[PDB]
């Protein structure tokens, strides 16, 4: 997260870290046994780390649970990045309380201008590299489909949306993928891609979760 | 033909922070870099062994 702020220990209870010997992606807990992340975050031997703040130190509220299933959307296109969503089943149910909690799926899509909370342990620099110990947060608005397409000609599908600030300086970055974009208590997006990070005229692109609600519910229930 | 082993490492547009390997012709060895998770070029390996086998001596 570039241009953000320190969330505070466990202030984003649904945020999880995907670990494969180190942190490589984020995710959002939607129930005691399931996590939503990005399809490009599909990796081998994933371990989900819940209740995390400082990703480099054991603080006492962590729950490390291995992934028992990692289901990439059947229509994920690795070239266009369309349908960039993945569902991870936890090998054992996570203990939910305040520090570890699920986030609700949307009942309807969000409109342009809606303020959302984006979080993660990704790069905090637009130029260069610096990864935080603690979870970072960022308030950013959902942008119009028209502005998103103008920023990325011939690249934005109906399953993607832009969010951020066109002047640059605030954005999600490498290490944030799979993480949440929560608006009014609903998980509306998944950190996906963008041209660099926090660059002028290049807002972050996110997977439009509201288009997958039925698929998410049915897939989870059938696994 | 252009040797893909001599192309600079490409993180890509996706925002994962996956540690991958690329052959650094200047240093003469396979080094680590951050792969974003999508649109990978060929000088992007999962291990030092894969990188050395494919690009060693380039
Ligand atoms: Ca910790
Ligand atoms: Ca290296
Ligand atoms: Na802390």
């Amino acid at each position: 997260i570039v241009g953000g702020y320190t969330c505070g220990a466990n202030t984003v209870p649904y945020q999880v870290s995907l670990n494969s010997g180190y942190h490589f992606c984020g995710g959002s807990l939607i129930n005691s046994q399931w996590v939503v992340s990005a399809a490009h975050c599909y990796k081998s031997g994933i371990q989900v780390r819940l209740g995390e703040d400082n990703i480099n130190v054991v603080e006492g509220n962590e729950q490390f649970i291995s992934a028992s299933k990692s289901i990439v959307h059947p229509s994920y296109n690795s070239n266009t990045l369309n349908n960039d969503i993945m569902l991870i089943k936890l090998k054992s149910a996570a203990s939910l309380x305040s520090r570890v909690a699920s986030i609700s799926l949307p009942t309807s899509c969000a409109s342009a201008g809606t303020q959302c909370l984006i979080s993660g342990w990704g790069n905090t620099k637009s130029s260069g590299t610096s990864y935080p110990d603690v979870l970072k947060c960022l308030k950013a608005p959902i942008l119009s489909d028209s502005s998103c397409k103008s920023a990325y000609p011939g690249q934005i599908t109906s399953n993607m949306f832009c969010a951020g600030y066109l002047e640059g300086g605030k954005d999600s970055c490498q290490g944030d993928s799979g993480g949440p974009v929560v608006c009014s208590g609903k998980l509306q997006g998944i950190v996906s891609w963008g041209s660099g990070c926090a660059q002028k005229n290049k807002p972050g692109v996110y997977t439009k979760v509201c288009n997958y609600v039925s698929w998410i519910k049915q897939t989870i229930a059938s696994n | 033909r252009p040797d893909f082993c001599l192309e600079p490492p490409y993180t890509g547009p996706c925002k994962a922070r996956i540690i991958r390997y690329f052959y650094n012709a200047k240093a003469g060895l396979c080094q680590t870099f951050v792969g974003g998770g999508c649109r990978a070029k060929r000088n992007n390996f999962k291990s030092a062994e894969d990188c050395m086998r494919t690009c060693g001596g380039a």
